[PDB]
Parts: structure tokens; sequence; C-alpha cells
DNA sequence: TGGGACTTTCCT
DNA sequence: AAGGAAAGTCCC
């Protein structure tokens, strides 16, 4: 009887794990997570409160939201998707047990085909519509949650996803970072030749953002220039001032064109001369 | 009556095994002296001439007690392994062309090794020299198929359980057997086996070949500790060191180390250290002294970079 | 032939 | 158990 997200899941970020792949390790962390405070996935059922069944199950990205391969194994998760009572004495219940075991390709049309002969389908989508390309690098969180009704039957409250999830492990799905560069500053002038170490990226689909009020460019560099997709070696772009009078400690960030993603903000003093 | 001559082993390093996925050709198992402009392939040979001959080689293990590695040489005259090559008459020197590693999975090992163990004890090749030192009569018997009954079964396999746990599929060895013709015409008398070297996979993280792609500088101050980013091929975190050296006349001494730790290395292909001090920081003159990129195991090195040092 | 990058695993 | 690297795989 209604229902809405008080904590959304995490963005780009976490990585698939798999079966092999350490198994009871780690979870899935919430939205204002941290390095000392987790606080996962929690509804709350505004309103009405009490005893509730609750079935969690991970969807597609995109319009017809599919029921998506990967499992979901973890505390009581069945056969893929999660499944267990909800407290009946509180509303807004947590889950603090969900791990997403992502699938090889080599298992897919059987894990997809455990999702039907298993029922698993957050908003009965046609099983026709039940199969196909389906992307692994992005899911979404469903909450079929059932409770009762104004008396005492079957009351079912209608299901809403979870924002996007990304695998990080997909070079194209991951996060873009920025480790460390040998220089720190340069000419108004521009052109001084720098070695940018990075996080995994791939060459075809990168840039170097240089952002800063009132300007916009990137480095120059080809695709050869970028050393195992874990290093750059761009040169800067020239200041917006061709002579410049002092430091204006602009911004670079490593930048996905397809993603249209933005590494995070690093500092680059454009001196004058 | 003669013998066999590793003459030109294998090139030992450099080479990268293969799955069967990768299938198609991949190269030749280079000599010890290709070098591009001139390649070549492990050749071996005979001495005391025999005619014709048959030299068999299949991949045996880098262990104290010799024995089948899982791996299949894979190639031309090849077969499960056993690479059979008819030593021309006269001309006692037969090398082998391009060959090509097959590397089996940490999973199909046991599997893959019964065969070759079953194998052999049939084919009549190397007399329980690699499998065990209850055979030896696995060269020709006189006629039949040698299915060693069923029961000599259980020494093989679980020979195959053993050597299976030890063994280390980043490297393999060589082993050239000859084969001389005998009353029959047929060719039974076995010539002791010679090992070869030991080649070591390419795609193993520390087998590879050290090479420096990219310095964002090559000169610094004799004072030493000027940061520098070597951009390189994969290198074993805890196992590489930038080395700088000069060819001192008297001798040949002075090396020193870029200043740096594993921490310091980005993700296997790049290193970000500091300069060492140059031996006289007293110069007026720049000197031009060497890097090379040297692995603390086997002390392998790169093709060393020039470095010039100027004076503070 | 010679070689990168992707996918799945294993080791912390 | 969040992250680094080795092993196994595709596709130039």
């Amino acid at each position: 009887a209604y229902v809405e997200i008080i904590e959304q899941p995490k963005q780009r970020g976490m990585r698939f794990r798999y079966k092999c792949e350490g198994r009871s390790a780690g979870s899935i962390p919430g939205e204002r997570s941290t390095d000392t405070t987790k606080t996962h996935p929690t509804i709350k059922i505004n309103g009405y409160t009490g005893p509730g069944t609750v079935r969690i199950s991970l969807v597609t990205k995109d319009p017809p939201h599919r029921p998506h391969p990967h499992e979901l194994v973890g505390k009581d998760c069945r056969d893929g998707y999660y499944e267990a009572d909800l407290c009946p004495d509180r509303s807004i219940h947590s889950f603090q047990n969900l791990g997403i075991q992502c699938v090889k390709k080599r298992d897919l049309e059987q894990a997809i085909s455990q999702r039907i002969q298993t029922n698993n389908n957050p908003f009965h989508v046609p099983i026709e519509e039940q199969r196909g390309d389906y992307d692994l690098n992005a899911v979404r969180l469903c909450f079929q949650v059932t409770v009762r009704d104004p008396a005492g039957r079957p009351l079912l409250l209608t299901p809403v996803l979870s924002h996007p999830i990304f695998d990080n492990r997909a070079p194209n799905t991951a996060e873009l970072k920025i480790c460390r560069v040998n220089r720190n500053s340069g000419s108004c002038l521009g052109g001084d030749e720098i070695f940018l170490l990075c996080d995994k990226v791939q060459k075809e689909d990168i840039e170097v953002y240089f952002t800063g009020p009132g300007w916009e460019a990137r480095g120059s560099f080809s695709q050869a220039d970028v050393h195992r997709q874990v290093a750059i070696v761009f040169r800067t772009p020239p200041y917006a001032d061709p002579s410049l009078q002092a430091p204006v400690r602009v911004s670079m960030q490593l930048r996905r064109p397809s993603d249209r993603e933005l590494s995070e903000p690093m500092e680059f003093q454009y001196l004058p001369d | 009556g003669p013998y066999l001559q590793i003459l030109e082993q294998p090139k030992q390093r450099g080479f990268r095994f293969r799955y069967v996925c990768e299938g198609p050709s991949h190269g030749g198992l280079p000599g010890a002296s290709s070098e591009k402009n001139k390649k070549s392939y492990p050749q071996v040979k005979i001495c005391n001439y025999v005619g014709p001959a048959k030299v068999i080689v299949q991949l045996v293990t880098n262990g104290k007690n010799i024995h089948l590695h899982a791996h299949s040489l894979v190639g031309k005259h090849c077969e499960d392994g056993v690479c059979t090559v008819t030593a021309g008459p006269k001309d006692m020197v037969v090398g082998f062309a391009n060959l090509g590693i097959l590397h089996v999975t940490k999973k199909k090992v046991f599997e893959t090794l019964e065969a070759r163990m079953t194998e052999a004890c049939i084919r009549g090749y190397n007399p329980g020299l690699l499998v065990h030192s209850d055979l030896a009569y696995l060269q020709a018997e006189g006629g039949g198929d040698r299915q060693l009954t069923d029961r000599e079964k259980e020494i093989i396999r679980q020979a195959a359980v053993q050597q299976t746990k030890e063994m280390d599929l980043s490297v393999v060895r060589l082993m050239f057997t000859a084969f001389l013709p005998d009353s029959t015409g047929s060719f039974t008398r076995r010539l002791e086996p010679v090992v070869s070297d030991a080649i070591y996979d390419s795609k193993a993280p520390n087998a590879s070949n050290l090479k420096i792609v990219r310095m964002d500088r090559t000169a610094g101050c004799v004072t030493g500790g000027e940061e520098i980013y070597l951009l390189c091929d994969k290198v074993q975190k805890d196992d590489i060191q930038i080395r700088f050296y000069e060819e001192e006349e008297n001798g040949g001494v002075w090396e020193g180390f870029g200043d740096f730790s594993p921490t310091d290395v980005h993700r296997q292909f790049a290193i970000v250290f500091k300069t060492p001090k140059y031996k006289d920081v007293n110069i007026t003159k720049p000197a031009s002294v060497f890097v090379q990129l040297r692995r603390k195991s086997d002390l392998e090195t790169s093709e060393p970079k020039p470095f010039l040092y100027y004076p503070e």
C-alpha cells in the first residue's frame, strides 16, 4: 500500500562479483554510504505498518524493465530473487545481506531462462521480451512489496525500480579516476606535455577535460598515447588568456565521451608566460 | 652408436604460450640466436651418422625429476605433443621449424596428462624416464599394440595424480630422443634423450621481456632525487627495479638505483621514481649514463636507455 | 605472426 | 571484502 526508497542504492562505483568469486564477500552499499558508515537499501511504507512479505529482485535499466539475469544471493535470497518476511512491528524495513552474482555470457540463456521457469518479473513483462540482448553492466533493484488490505487480505503494492547500479569492472561502466600526474602547472600558451596515470580507461573512449569559468578545452593527444589503458601522455591546452599575469588554478578531469561521464576534479595551475 | 646434439637451443624467454582458444598460427618457437633480421629454430644433430633416423620430441618438466608436462607441443609433424621428424640421410642435422607451445589449463592438467602417459607407453616413447621407474619397457617389445593390460593402468593414472599436483604450467623443456633403424628396418634403438634448456612462458608476469617504453624526462641533476615517470611493459610490482649504470674505464663499476616503492608502480605498467646521486657530483660537464629495467629475481634486464646527468 | 584488451578467477 | 593481479579468452 504505497512505497518509496529512502536510501537509493549506490550509483557508479561498486563491482559485480561472481559465484567462484569471493562469496559472502561484501554486500550492497546504500546512497549516503561511507568508508566508516554503510547503510543498506531500506524502503519506507508510509502510513501502513504491519506484517508483509518482500521479494526483492534485480531488473534491466531501460523502459521495459525485464528481470535482470544476475542473481542476488545472500540471506534468504533464493533462485536469484530475494524473499523473506518483513518486521511485522516496524515500517521501513532494511536489507543487510545482499550480493550481486553477475553471470557469465556462457550461462546467460539459462540465467534468464531461470527467471521465467522460476517466475521472476516485477513488471509482469511478456515472456517474448524476456530474451535477447541484455546489458550486464547496468541493473536496477525492484520492490515487489506485498502487504495486507484495509482488512486482512493479500494487498500487493506496486513495484519500484531503484536507481541504476553499474559494474565497476566494465572499463566503460567503471568509475573514471585520476590517480596521479607529473606536472601540476603550465603556461597559458599551453603545450606542456603531461603524464597522467589513471585507472583502466578505454583509449577509443576517453578524454582529458579542462574546465574553469568561461573556459573549456581538452588536452591534445592521440590513442597511441594511452599506455596499457592506465596512463595518458597529453599536451596541455592553450588557456583563454595568451598573456596571463598570475596563477589561475583551473580544473582538470578525465572525461568519457560515450557515458558522458567526468572523473573527479584535479587542479592545474596556469601560470603566466 | 652416436648421440644427439642440441646444436641451437630455443630462445628460452620471450615466447608466449597459447591456449586452444587462440587457435590459428601465432608464430614459431624461436632459436636462441633468432634476431629478427635472421631467425632460427631449435636445431638438433647426431654424430656417428646412422643414415636415416627418427627423432621424436616431447615437452618435459623443469623439475629435479624430469617428467611429462601437460602442455602439448603442437606444430607440423606433431600430434598429441610428440612432433616426429625423419632425420634425412647423410645430413644428420634436422631442425624444428615453427613449433608453438600449447597451454593446458589448470583444470585439464591431470585430464590431459593421462593421455600423455597412456601414450608413449604405447607408441614406445621414452622408458618411464618421465612416467615412473617401473616401466622402462615401453619401446617395442616386438609386435602388437602394447595395451600393457588393464592392471598397469593404475601406476600411470596415479602417476598422473602426484605430478599434476606440483606441475608448473609456466615453464617447459624439450626432450629430444633419437631412434635408429634396426634389423626389421624399423626404428627401435632408443638414443639417450637430451632435454633442452628451459623455456619460460612470456604470458607469465615474471618471464616476459622487460622494456622501457616511455620516460617523461631522460636527464637529471647529479644530486639526484628528481622525480621521473617511466611507462613500461607489464612488470611485477615487487620484483622490479630501475638501474642506472656506467662503463667506468678503471674497470667498469658504479651502478645506481631509482628510489621508489611497489606502491609507486602504477598498475604494472608505470613506475614513478626518484633519481639516484651520480658518482661525480663535482662534474662541470654533464655525463651520459644508462638506465635499465631489471628484475630482482632472475636479474633479466631491458635494453638500456640513455640518461644525461648535468651539474648542480 | 605478434599483440593488445576483455572476461573470469584467485589471492589477499 | 574492496581491490590488485594472474589465468584464461577473443579478436585483431
